[PDB]
DNA sequence: GGGCGCATGCTGCTCTAGGAGAGGTACACGGCGACTGCCC
DNA sequence: GGGCAGTCGCCGTGTACCTCTCCTAGAGCAGCATGCGCCC
RNA sequence: AAAGAGGAGAGGUA
């Protein structure tokens, strides 16, 4: 609703499966944030590599998470007038769409937030308190479920962190960039998006997510109901001679 | 029994050869893949037949 | 030549064994032709042991892939697609027409400047 | 025959990994919002 | 241009209590105890 | 000073 594009188009930046436009330069059918293939791509860098003129416009295209630019990019208050001046001369279920964008633009106002920050650059890592490893089986050890999704996103970061180091060659280092994608959104939201994690058995994991989720979530299990103490619990039996005030208790 | 039934499938989706029948059954059970003739027979026999 | 190099995505620790078996399936077939070299990269790097002394042991330099050098045809990519312990060709990914899943992977050959760095 | 040396099956330490389907498929039911086709 | 109509995907589906079992991963590599052959 | 950690199946009673 931001960048004002479809879904599939932002879907498909992200997962490495098209370029975008990050500025047309000094082009005539080149557009910004024009989606692009690897084909055209390869077209549009055959004309400006042969060592030609009126080419030598900048023209970056970068196919990548790409979307930090796009959002740095952004001027709140100019697109604010400009969709104030521009609802009033609209009707229909035209009007309506701009209307919801505007509302978001206005949010970001309130709040003094930055829309780039809706893209990670570090990640927090809960307390080891809450997550406990448990010490029965023997020799062996207990199974949790958020430690594997850590492990997995660590893994990840380290090995591409070390083919970065050594210059290797960009085909696989894109693959390294997906993976760890990937492997976050998993740590976040299992199956949300893609396929779903499976550990030992056929069996999906258990993400952040799942924990504030449902009948079985924090909220509707230890927040509204609880277990208590000084308590107690039996079969009833009928007493007659008895007051309407009164018990037996054993 | 009733050969006119099938007559308006057949006009209405063409004829195929058998080349032709199992390039087309490659492209609609494997989308993406380049077509072969050799490997729709080997989809039809691993499918069916194995 | 038009023998270009790629790059194949292999399972965890089971690169020798994909290179052997696809070594001894491209000469039993005849098709050394289409085929001519792969390979697993290494390089020795100083490995300390418990003391101070340092085993300088080789370890691979791209831990999950095998380079293979090849004309890319349709029936070779078949052959090599069909090899275990292999996942997918490393290049282009594609939108999935219809459902869930992955892609089509375009394979791309490594850049002259690339293969000459890798390759001392 | 007997002590010793080597081959070998058994088993415990380790680590690492973690990708991607193989196929376990086809398999409930209602309500609501967000795209897309083919025509007027 | 202007849509209707159709289709696809995500959300939801009463409360307390009792008993029995199985599982925390799985494959590579090296140490070890055993069996068997060898030279005196 | 110490003492139980979770999970998954199957079967019951208001
Ligand atoms: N799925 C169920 C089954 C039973 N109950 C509780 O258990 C009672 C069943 O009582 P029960 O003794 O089995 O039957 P009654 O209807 O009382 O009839 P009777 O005692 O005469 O057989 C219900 O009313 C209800 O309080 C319930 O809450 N949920």
């Amino acid at each position: 609703i931001l960048l004002d594009m479809p879904l599939r188009d932002v879907e498909q930046i992200v997962y490495f499966n098209s370029y975008v436009v990050l500025n047309p330069g000094n082009h005539s059918e080149l557009q910004y944030k024009q989606l692009l293939n690897e084909d055209q791509w390869m077209e549009i860098e055959d004309q400006i590599y042969a060592e030609e003129s009126d080419l030598e416009g900048i023209e970056v295209g970068i196919g990548a998470e790409a979307l930090q630019q796009l959002l740095q990019d952004l001027n709140l208050n100019e697109e604010s007038e400009k969709l104030r001046q521009e609802i009033a001369e609209s009707k229909g279920q035209k009007r309506a769409k701009l209307i919801k964008r505007l509302r978001v633009i206005d949010n970001f106002i309130g709040t003094e937030s930055r829309p780039e920050w809706m893209v990670l650059n570090v990640i927090p890592v809960i307390p080891p308190d809450l997550r406990p490893m448990v010490q029965l089986d023997g020799g062996r050890f207990a199974t949790s479920d958020l430690n594997d999704l850590y492990r997995r996103v660590i893994n990840r970061n380290n090995r591409l962190a070390r083919l970065q180091e050594i210059l290797a060659p960009e085909i696989i280092v894109r693959n390294e960039k997906r993976m760890l994608q990937e492997a976050v959104d998993a740590l976040i939201d299992n199956g949300r998006r893609g396929r779903t994690v499976v550990g030992a058995n056929n069996r999906p994991l258990k993400s952040l997510s799942d924990i504030i989720e449902g009948k079985q979530g924090r909220f509707r299990q230890n927040l509204l109901g609880k277990r208590v103490d000084y308590s107690g619990r039996s079969v009833i039996v009928v007493g007659p001679n008895l007051k309407i005030h009164q018990c037996g208790l054993p | 029994r009733h050969p006119e039934y099938y007559q308006k499938t057949i006009d209405k989706e063409g004829q195929f050869s058998e080349d032709e029948a199992l390039m087309e059954l490659y492209r609609k059970l494997r989308p993406g893949e380049p077509p072969t003739v050799s490997g729709g027979q080997q989809l039809l026999e691993s499918r069916f037949f194995d | 030549e038009k023998a270009r190099w790629y790059a194949v995505q292999v399972a965890s620790g089971c690169e020798k064994r994909v290179k052997a078996t696809l070594e001894q399936r491209v000469q039993t077939l005849d098709a050394a032709n289409r085929i001519l070299q792969v390979e697993i990269p290494e390089t020795p790097i100083v490995k300390l042991k418990k003391d101070g002394s340092r085993q300088s042991a080789e370890e691979k330099v791209f831990p999950g892939y095998v380079l293979v050098r090849m004309i890319l045809d349709d029936d070779a990519w078949q052959i090599v697609r069909n090899t275990p312990h292999v996942i997918n060709f490393v290049g282009a990914e594609q939108k999935r027409p219809y459902g869930r899943g992955r892609g089509h992977v375009k394979p791309m050959p490594l850049s002259p400047g690339e293969v000459g760095r890798i390759f001392k």
